[PDB]
């Protein structure tokens, strides 16, 4: 409804660029690879190699991103 | 009738103490109690002592009249009289 | 003596006639009445201890951490052998001493397993156990003529298959129950003694012969015979020692990925019944349960870095210490802090916090980084609040949506 | 003890709340003790900032009166003077010199304060910039700026005004070519919402005056170049130009809505005052000129409501003359009017926000308190809504 | 623009100097016989320090913010602030 739109841009563009912040934080997330990650070694050191920790690391970065 | 004026200055805006110096220095009438009447008022005696003394080696034809102190909690009037001074106690607001 | 008489001359008329004079002066000082204008006036860490072995602690990894109730302030730090030292025994378990403020080892628990989760043993402080990779948990004693375990575990169907990834004890000395809990979906509660034959090997296992793979799932303080279950897969449980519970009897589901620590309430300062059960694990938040809940009671924060353990102080009731993958402490209370951390800071660099344990003295986190060195800190000014109900409300209002 | 030294802690980072309190402890020494119907209370000038400077615009402090802006335009005599002054002044004080100064660097125009606001002043200028003013900071200098966006005001701002409660307060300053910028009350680099009134014909109408309806509606009342005055929406379907009220013969000076209940029921009205010469009764709901006022000789400028009488409001001329109006008594003259020395041709009429007092903004230079004390609010609810009603079936011919 | 504040400040009528003393009791603001006003200065900077010593032994919390004084031939008045002073002197006019 246009009259809560014309209110409605107070928050959402705080809102709308805050979720940005989120995903460009999960895209530089992403940027670097896993091994490079600590992640990795501390997956590695509960027996996830960077093999079978990497489909950890690629389904949470997909949690927080969906 | 100081007492009538005393009685106004019961309930008057801002009113912490109503007590005078006496004896130079050794106040009697006091409404409140000894140190903050008879000790915090010689203090103050020995200070406009001291400013008397200031004004007096500016010039010693200048003496002086009166004193007032405005501070954070109080504001405090100080008439020096002849022998005795003068204290009044009140807020700034 | 000031005067004979005070009030005569006070009493007088002429004298009173300078009082006069002097009630002129007020009169003419008290009629301005004028006040002043305002014009925009306007008017918790300690760093404890660092472990840098030269020849124990060189750069390792920290496998779990443990604070032994009996002799306070001391810790077995569980050091997992890193590339540093391959030759060197794996899963070195170290005592240390809070007391004494120290960088060297007090004394040497080293094994020929990779040992997972070096804990203590109640009332056998120099009798340091171990669980370990291979599925064998080893017992160790310094005061034994061999710092190697003295009372090692074979590998039979005994003893566990996969890796024993949480031995923890059990009771005091007169019911010295040890339980190893591996990723097999079998826990066995061993003795602080002979380490040969499992006492109690019951099996966390489900109603099929799956791997119920745990990470390090850890023990309710007061050990009343029942453990909460973290699996590598949420598996969010409490399993009982005994009975028909002794397995995956239980269920407290809905939650993904790896329960890398589930510990319950601390040491009860002002709160509720203290059993509610919060989930640190790979999901980027530490989820909160209960033994009524079989629902995330309430989601904790994390962004960067898997959460690998959780604890909570012994001082303050309602707060805890979680972590991540970088060096985050979000310490906060669930009474005062909705998820905002009353205390938070990434430790040196940026290491890989693999644990996380309050001091048993009180309100000592032994932060564990990546490296093999616990650098244990102090939470100070977060000391135990009075009517903390408001932690029991938050729970309850969480635990109805 | 020696220059290096000395200017090093004077022109130090020490120095800047002692000066500042120096200069408002002694000045708050300047009230002498001693030891033995128009008010025209009092002026209010300076020449080192007030002289072939005239007023800009004016608003009393809402929160903490006697304070109000004294915007001006700064003449070109002395161009190395900051372009555009905005002061203020006080009355529980008492004093001669202003309270602040604040150089600009364009004419300053409709300057006031920021409601939630204790010590923010924003103000519009002739470069179409707009700027604001601290009291927390230590200048005289602008604490923010606007950029010139193709969207933002290249154009001198008019009527800049805050607009919402604390949780929503925007800030809308308006062009003369018709662009309205939302602003946010904390940074000041980019415009929030910066749409255009448009219209069919002259898309880019010539606005000057904007006004509210207290209840803050998204509505404001705009003074055209010529007559036109068309009120408008922010946004909806609405968002520029919706209502069009016309029948003015000039440019219109100043618009205002009504103020807050003084007996009445709040009375939806607006004033406009233009070169037409005659001030015009105008309500929310008519697209008619309801009632026009008396052609005082010369132009009229400025207009405000009393915020206390529903009935009573103020407007100037091109002699000086304030001819304040209630509206309960007369119909067809001026209740009291005064004059002031010699004939400035005024520029701004100021109703006290706390009500029943007046600042009248003089033009050329001073500014000068005027007051009253014998016009209050009787219950005279329905007998000024009589009167609105007999102004409605008078005007029927 | 602390000497449009000298200007300002001086155009005030009574006022004899604007002669301000530091914490240091150096002469960082004088405008009359500086040798003269330089003892005064000095005597004005013990006895601000008088005052602060007043304030701060008679009561923990209070601040000294402003003080009043009225001679017998002018109205001297005296601004103390946190870290600096200020000293002036003003005739009935």
């Amino acid at each position: 409804r246009p009259h809560i739109r014309g209110a409605i841009r107070e928050y959402q563009t705080q809102l709308i660029q805050r979720v940005k912040d989120d995903i460009e934080s999960l895209h530089d997330k992403f940027k670097v690879q896993y091994p490079q990650s600590q992640a990795c070694k501390m997956s590695h050191v509960r027996d996830l190699p960077p093999v079978s920790g990497s489909i950890i690391w690629a389904k949470q970065i997909d949690r927080q991103l969906t | 009738e100081v007492e009538e004026t005393l009685k106004r200055l019961q309930s008057q805006k801002g009113v912490q103490g109503i007590i005078v110096v006496n004896t130079e220095g050794i106040p009697i009438k006091s409404t409140m109690d000894n140190p903050t009447t008879t000790q915090y008022a010689s203090l103050m005696h020995s200070f406009i002592l001291k400013a008397r003394s200031t004004v007096r080696d500016i010039d010693p034809q200048n003496d002086l009249t009166f004193l007032r102190i405005r501070s954070k909690k109080n504001e405090i009037m100080v008439a020096p009289d002849k022998d005795y001074f003068l204290i009044v106690i009140q807020n700034p607001t | 003596l000031t005067e004979e008489e005070k009030q005569q001359i006070l009493h007088s008329e002429e004298f009173l006639s300078f009082f006069d004079h002097s009630t002129r002066i007020v009169e003419r000082a008290l009629s301005e009445q004028i006040n002043i204008f305002f014009d925009y006036s306007g008017r918790k860490l300690s760093l404890n201890r660092q472990f840098f072995d030269e020849r124990w602690s060189k750069h390792r990894v920290v496998s779990c951490l443990d604070w032994s109730s009996q002799y306070p302030e001391l810790l077995v730090a569980s050091y997992n052998n890193n590339e540093d030292a391959p030759h060197e025994p794996d899963g070195v378990a170290l005592v240390w001493n809070m007391k004494y403020k120290k960088t060297t080892p007090e004394y040497v628990f080293h094994c020929q397993s990779a040992v997972m989760s070096a804990t203590f043993a109640k009332f056998h402080p120099n009798l340091v156990v171990g669980g370990t990779y291979s599925g064998q948990i080893v017992l160790w004693d310094n005061r034994s003529n061999k710092r190697t375990p003295v009372q090692r575990t074979p590998l039979s169907a005994a003893a566990h298959t996969h890796p024993v990834y949480c031995v923890n004890v059990v009771g005091t000395q007169n019911a010295h129950n040890l339980i190893s809990i591996s990723t097999d979906g079998k826990i066995c509660s061993w003795s602080l003694d002979m380490l040969s034959h499992p006492q109690d090997s019951m099996e966390l296992v489900h109603k099929q012969s799956k791997a119920v793979a745990v990470t390090s799932m850890s023990f309710p303080v007061g050990d009343v015979n029942n453990f909460v279950v973290g699996s590598e897969e949420g598996s969010v449980y409490t399993a009982c020692r005994h009975g028909s519970k002794a397995g995956i009897s239980e269920m407290f589901e809905g939650h993904q990925g790896p329960i890398t620590g589930i510990h319950c309430h601390a040491a009860v300062g002002a709160v509720d019944f203290s059993h509610l059960f919060v989930t640190s694990s790979f999901d980027w938040t530490v989820k909160l349960w209960s033994t009524k809940n079989n629902k995330p009671l309430y989601s904790f924060e994390d962004n960067a870095g898997y959460v690998y353990d959780v604890m909570w102080s012994p001082t303050h009731p309602a707060l805890f210490a979680c972590v991540d993958g970088m060096g985050r402490l979000d310490l906060w209370n669930l009474n005062n802090d909705t998820e905002v951390p009353t205390a938070s800071i990434s430790v040196e660099g940026n290491p890989a916090l693999n644990r996380v344990r309050w001091t048993h003295s009180g309100r000592e986190i032994a932060v564990g980084d990546s490296e093999g060195q616990i650098v244990i800190y102090d939470v100070g000014e977060q000391i135990a609040v009075p009517r903390n109900d408001e932690w029991a409300r938050f729970g309850r209002t969480l635990a109805e949506i």
